[PDB]
């Protein structure tokens, strides 16, 4: 890696500067270099890793959807191979970013994560990046969907045993697993059931929270409510 | 149209 | 070049798709490949070249300014070399994009531009990318500023001889030369005089325009007026 | 604070 020669602490410092500068490709490269030092990540460092890669793949996914829409419209005047070629280029780069994140999780972030807050976060990330692979998959599509489901399910099982129903990681996991069920697995009723149960169990535990914890949990509950409004 | 997944800050 | 094997028309098509997808680095690479085919660019192709590189350097300049602000604040608790290193990294990449655009103009877009509308557009671009070099220059700073001034001046001299005062290229040239004078050359009075004369001479020629030409010219005149409001 | 240069579309 091009970051091998940089101190861990300097890569984390530069990841925070790259986030201020909205330089997300740089931020991801810094955080990849930090993970490759081989030490476990703190909570704040896990959040830097996730912000960096979510912003990089977010741009790729948005671009892929614009190009896939143009391609679908072309296939309903012949304009040649260029729309397909360029959608394929962006797709291959998106797949490559997803494979990079999956490879960091498999070598060796998940296996060295023993605390529920790290293990659930990494397994959610594994589900999310398989989900992004599944969004573009047409060929192993079933096995990619099962890989997303399996990671989300293991994260869910640990989260329900080890975390309160208001824990923001547990909430964001359930939110993203419900999107998986609705958009990827063609299970809208599973999506709606999981969002409603998650919202209701969280609402009944808000009384236990500080004002700051309450704000963190209710922000994510509002996303569950927004999806249930969209879906019902 | 598309649902909200976790929005990361 | 990695675009050597792609047809000119396919590079232009993909530049337009990259613009729809907000993939500006790709759009710039496509348009660099198109310029390197060696044929002159049409009006619409010149606009694709300028949109692509303005968006790429625009992100770099915004990032550089955030990092330069943090660095200046650091130099007023010691946090090590990392802010300077990362500002230098972004600076070097910005300089590299500016050198790439300047190299396209010098090899061979300007010398094969004989029409006023192409020649003025390329010379304005030459001034703009020297201006972006001058924004980060501390070491040849004077020679970079003179290079920007010389390109803008030659574009101005051709524009005043060959184009009406409402021509959008002539207006945008004068707008950017006034920003050069205000922000780079420490000549705020030259900036204000050029913006006022440009605005007034354009206003007196609006009567000659179609509704669509009127809309194009007045949009740019509003930017001149916004700067004169800021400056006076 | 910063002035407007040509905004490219
Ligand atoms: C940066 C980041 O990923 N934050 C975050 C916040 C709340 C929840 C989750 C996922 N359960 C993630
Ligand atoms: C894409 C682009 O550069 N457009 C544009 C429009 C109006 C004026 C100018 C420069 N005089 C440029
Ligand atoms: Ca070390
Ligand atoms: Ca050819
Ligand atoms: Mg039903
Ligand atoms: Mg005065």
């Amino acid at each position: 890696g091009a970051m091998g020669s940089m101190e861990r602490a300097s890569l984390i410092q530069k990841a925070k500067l790259a986030e201020q500068a909205e330089r997300y490709e740089d931020m991801a490269a810094f955080m990849k270099g930090a993970v490759e030092k081989g030490e476990e990540l703190s909570c704040e460092e896990r959040n830097l890793l996730s912000v960096a890669y979510k912003n990089v793949v977010g741009g790729q996914r948005a671009a892929w959807r614009v190009l896939s829409s143009i391609e679908q419209k072309s296939n309903e005047e012949e304009k040649g191979p260029e729309v397909r070629e360029y959608r394929e280029k962006v797709e291959t780069e998106l797949q490559g970013v997803c494979d990079t994140v999956l490879g960091l999780l498999d070598s060796h972030l998940i296996k060295e994560a023993g605390d529920a807050e790290s293990r659930v976060f990494y397994l959610k990330m594994k589900g999310d990046y398989y989900r992004y692979l599944a969004e573009v998959a047409t060929g192993d599509k079933k096995r990619i969907i099962d890989s997303a489901r399996s990671a989300y399910q293991e994260a869910m099982d640990i989260s329900k045993k080890e975390m309160p129903p208001t824990n923001p990681i547990r909430l964001g996991l359930a939110l993203n697993f419900s999107v998986f069920h609705y958009e990827i697995a063609n299970s809208p009723e599973e999506a709606i059931s999981l969002a409603k149960t998650t919202f209701d169990e969280a609402m009944a535990d808000l009384h236990t929270l500080s004002e700051d914890s309450y704000k963190d949990s209710t922000l994510i509950m509002q996303l569950l409510r927004d999806n249930l409004t969209l879906w019902t | 149209m598309r649902p909200r997944s976790l929005e990361v800050t």
